[PDB]
């Protein structure tokens, strides 16, 4: 049961319940920020430097 | 004591074929009730968290003689096997209790009151002139860290 | 003509206190003679009044109100408090003017 | 007249992604702590 | 001696009476949180104050051109600004509810507690006002040419009164320092008056909704409205984000995106919305002196309701005939607002004329009235 599982390891403990959160933030970061990105580009395909970008970016003289 | 806490407080260990009540009752006057319960509270979160073996080693002794104290005539002794017999299973001599009791060490009490303390949603119970004493919220958040 | 009586029994209601079962008398704001008045209210009378206003407010914090059976009826309400008052008021303007003399 | 403008917007987005999710989480917060005095029940016993 | 140090400590003792162990009622609602909202958003407008202080440059020739470049050139200034900006607006939002709960619940019976809200809230509208000036924009310069103006209006020490605002005798750089000084200190004025505003309040505890002895049921300030204030924050945090981060401009006058032209008044010059209800006011009374002490009046009638109280109870939670009246004031304001920003014109002149009539009146008059009326109908 994660629920017990997660309660008995992690919030119970008060010094442990930190290392979660600290722990927990540090990969929201990375999953919020990438899909957060993601779904902006996507919203606006084409029309971002990074999608109009290879057409001088190395590709005349 | 030092800050006239209470008028008394007692611990206790109520056990019941499946069931149990432990916890402590105290009186005091209605503008202290607050301070003392909150020490009290403490010293559980002590016991869940910091008991040393200087502690156990004496309550060990204590213990051992209102072991003893329990069986002091024929009533008393009576009572005993009757309710041993009767919760129990047999009888529990006294040569049986005291091992069991000299077993018991720093780590166990912590552990064992951890087990049975710490961050458990409790009971209680009010009487008299308590205005001073206020919230479960902040009596409940007084069962962690300690 | 009913009339002076069939409106306050209607602001009576429109108020609506009455649905948090608290009293007219229970409402006043504590003034300084509210204050007295209470002060020499009968021990029984008292702890009623408060009881019904610890209710009150468990009500609205909780955001309800009494169920329409037990809310209060104009012609029950117990105005408890609106002769002591009146008393206190009384022997305060006695002392006010003779002070003034 | 506003360069930043797409970061604006972008940021808008995730700002209202974790206003969403916080802003949540607390009012459970708030209640589960509240329960206490909304569950609650009270009354007048004087004694005879 | 004391057992746990968050009694006895000098400090912790502060920090305990006033966020933790202060006593609370357990039915103060939503609008109980603009108290604290309205902190925040001091604490916000002196961070971001600092902040774009750190980049202004407060003198004529670069007043402007320092904002812009703020926001353009500077790390995230942009979004500085932004949120200083729509800041404004949400702290006069906070505020102006703030004031209402107090009108309706008669939280204005604490009277100190009263009186110095009226002082913070005419601070926060003399701070906001050189706030704007310093962006040097059209408008800033001539709201700065108004606001100050109406000092003319006093007799004798007027004229002189203005020399030293302007610090010449024309709205000129000198202004513009000062006034940025002044915007740099006043916040802070208001931060210590808040202090004592909170002092004053402790004495009675607060109030609450029914307006009757809450003294029978009180919690801990923690968790309870603790708790209660980290919601409110978000939820106001919200829009003000999302104005801020999608609409920074909704709420702002965009004629202050040209440099203020010590030769040309805009011809379409409306008030920051804020302060249009006064605007209004004194647009509608065609006199100079008249049109100044309207406004005067306009505000510091505040100070006046607490003797306009006549109801035996002190919320208007059991008086519908007050309460009809509270709403129809609000709107009345709503109303007054509306005229502001409509020119002077037909219909407008005159329905601008009455809902200042209105306003006084329901102030004044009814208030007190319907009041009284009130307590003889429960046979008070
Ligand atoms: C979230 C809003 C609460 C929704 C609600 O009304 O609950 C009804 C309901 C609970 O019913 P209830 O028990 O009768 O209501 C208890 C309280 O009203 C439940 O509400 P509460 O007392 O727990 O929460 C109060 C809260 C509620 O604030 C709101 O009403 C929004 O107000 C605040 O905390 C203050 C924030 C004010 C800042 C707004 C910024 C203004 C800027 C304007 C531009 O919740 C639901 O239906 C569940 C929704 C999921
Ligand atoms: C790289 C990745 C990023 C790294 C981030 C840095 C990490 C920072 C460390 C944070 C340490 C947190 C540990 C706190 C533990 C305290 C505690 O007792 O629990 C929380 C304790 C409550 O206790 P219980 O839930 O009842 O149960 C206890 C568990 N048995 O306190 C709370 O109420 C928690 C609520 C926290 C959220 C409140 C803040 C909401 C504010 C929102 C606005 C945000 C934006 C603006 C911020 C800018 C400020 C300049
Ligand atoms: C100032 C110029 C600026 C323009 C004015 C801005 C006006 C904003 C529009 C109004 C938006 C508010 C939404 C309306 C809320 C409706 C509502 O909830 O009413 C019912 C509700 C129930 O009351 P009880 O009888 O106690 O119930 C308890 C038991 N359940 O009443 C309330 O919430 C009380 C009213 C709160 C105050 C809101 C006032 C709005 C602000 C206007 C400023 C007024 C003051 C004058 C200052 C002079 C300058
Ligand atoms: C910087 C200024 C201000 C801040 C930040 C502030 C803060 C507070 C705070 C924290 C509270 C307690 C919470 C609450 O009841 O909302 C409070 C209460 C109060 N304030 Fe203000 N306030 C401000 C402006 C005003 C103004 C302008 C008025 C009106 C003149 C005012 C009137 C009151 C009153 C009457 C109370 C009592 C509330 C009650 O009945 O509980 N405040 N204020
Ligand atoms: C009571 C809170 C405050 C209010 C009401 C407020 C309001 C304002 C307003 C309305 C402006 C004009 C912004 C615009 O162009 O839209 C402004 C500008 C400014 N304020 Fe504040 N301010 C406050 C506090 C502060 C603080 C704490 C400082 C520093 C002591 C500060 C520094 C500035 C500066 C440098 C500007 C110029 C840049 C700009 O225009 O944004 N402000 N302020
Ligand atoms: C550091 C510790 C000191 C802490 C001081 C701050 C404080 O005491 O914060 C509290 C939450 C206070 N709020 C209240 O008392 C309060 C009362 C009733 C209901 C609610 N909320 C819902 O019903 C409240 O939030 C409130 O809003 O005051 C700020 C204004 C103070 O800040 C200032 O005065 C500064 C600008 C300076
Ligand atoms: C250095 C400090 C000094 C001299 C003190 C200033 C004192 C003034 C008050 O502060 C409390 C003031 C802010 C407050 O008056 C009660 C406001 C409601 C006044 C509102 C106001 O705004 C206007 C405005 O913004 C404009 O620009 C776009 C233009 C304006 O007309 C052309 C006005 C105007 O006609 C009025 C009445």
């Amino acid at each position: 049961a994660l629920l017990r599982q997660a309660y008995s390891a992690l919030f119970r403990r008060t010094s442990t319940f930190a290392l979660t959160v600290v722990l927990g933030a540090v990969l929201f970061e990375r999953a919020f920020d990438q899909g957060a990105d993601a779904i902006f580009e996507h919203l606006n395909e084409g029309k971002l430097w990074k999608h109009i970008k290879h057409k001088y970016e190395a590709s005349e003289e | 004591v030092e800050h006239k806490l209470c008028h008394s407080f007692q611990t206790f260990n109520t056990s019941y074929s499946d069931t149990g009540l432990f916890g402590f009752h105290f009186v005091a006057d209605p503008l202290s009730i607050d301070d003392m319960m909150f020490c009290a509270q403490g010293e559980w979160m002590r016991l869940c968290t910091s008991t040393t073996e200087s502690e156990v080693k004496r309550a060990k002794n204590h213990l051992r003689s209102a072991m003893v104290a329990q069986l002091d005539g024929t009533t008393p002794v009576c009572e005993t096997i009757g309710s041993h017999l009767l919760n129990y299973g047999r009888r529990i001599s006294l040569e049986e209790w005291d091992s069991r009791i000299s077993a018991v060490d720093a780590r166990m009490v912590r552990d064992v009151c951890s087990k049975y303390i710490y961050d458990k949603c409790p009971a209680l119970a009010a009487v008299g002139p308590i205005e001073q004493l206020l919230d479960y919220n902040r009596i409940r958040s007084g069962m962690y860290w300690i | 003509g009913r009339l002076m009586d069939r409106i306050r029994k209607w602001y009576y209601n429109a108020a609506g206190f009455n649905k948090y079962g608290l009293m007219r008398d229970d409402t006043l704001y504590e003034d300084d003679d509210v204050k007295e008045a209470l002060k020499r209210l009968p021990e029984d009378l008292y702890n009623e009044r408060m009881f019904r206003i610890k209710r009150a407010l468990d009500l609205s914090l909780k955001h309800r109100i009494l169920p329409k059976e037990q809310w209060v009826k104009y012609e029950e309400d117990k105005p408890y408090l609106e002769p002591y008052l009146k008393e206190v008021i009384r022997e305060r303007l006695e002392r006010e003017a003779w002070n003034k003399k | 007249a506003e360069p930043e403008h797409d970061q604006r917007k972008r940021m808008g987005l995730k700002m209202l992604l974790i206003s969403a999710l916080l802003t949540s989480l607390l009012y459970y917060m708030k209640r589960h702590k509240w329960s206490v005095l909304k569950s609650r029940k009270m009354a007048y016993r004087p004694p005879k | 001696m004391a057992p746990n140090i968050r009694k006895s400590h000098p400090l912790l003792k502060m920090i305990n009476n006033s966020l933790i162990d202060l006593p609370a009622p357990s039915n103060i609602s939503a609008w109980w949180n603009f108290g604290s909202l309205l902190a925040v958003c001091l604490m916000t407008q002196i961070l971001t104050g600092l902040l774009l202080a750190m980049h202004y440059t407060a003198d004529t020739s670069l007043a402007f051109s320092s904002v812009a470049h703020t926001c353009r050139n500077v790390q995230y200034g942009w979004l500085i600004r932004n949120l200083h900006a729509n800041g404004a607006s949400f702290f006069f939002i906070c505020i102006f509810l703030h004031i209402g709960r107090g009108l309706y619940y008669g939280s204005y019976l604490y009277k100190e507690t009263w009186n110095t809200g009226v002082i913070l809230l005419l601070t926060l509208m003399a701070t906001a006002f050189v706030g704007y000036v310093l962006p040097w924009g059209q408008m800033s310069f001539w709201g700065a040419t108004v606001i100050t103006n109406l000092f003319s209006a006093i007799p004798y020490i007027g004229h002189t009164l203005v020399e030293w605002a302007w610090g010449g005798f024309s709205v000129d750089n000198p202004t513009l320092t000062r006034f940025f000084a002044l915007h740099f200190l006043l916040p802070f004025a208001i931060a210590g008056i808040t202090i004592i505003h909170l002092t004053f309040l402790h004495e009675s505890g607060s109030n609450n909704p029914l307006g009757i002895s809450s003294d029978s049921d009180k919690i801990p300030f923690h968790p309870y409205y603790s708790f209660k204030d980290i919601l409110g924050l978000t939820l106001m945090l919200t829009p003000f984000l999302t104005l801020a981060l999608f609409s920074p401009n909704l709420l702002g006058d965009p004629e202050n995106f040209t440099p203020a032209n010590p030769l040309v008044t805009p011809p379409h010059i409306k008030p920051e919305w804020y302060f249009l209800f006064a605007y209004a006011i004194l647009r509608s009374i065609p006199n100079k002196l008249g049109g100044v002490l309207a406004l005067a009046a306009s505000v510091l009638i505040l100070f006046l309701i607490p003797f306009l109280h006549k109801s035996k109870q002190r919320t208007m939670t059991f008086r519908p005939l007050s309460q009809t009246l509270f709403w129809l004031l609000v709107a009345n304001l709503l109303i007054l607002t509306w005229i502001g920003s409509q020119p002077v014109e037909h219909p407008f002149i005159i329905i601008g004329q009455m809902a200042s009539l209105s306003y006084f009146t329901i102030l004044l008059i009814l208030f007190p009235t319907i009041g009284t009326l009130e307590n003889k109908m429960l046979n008070y």
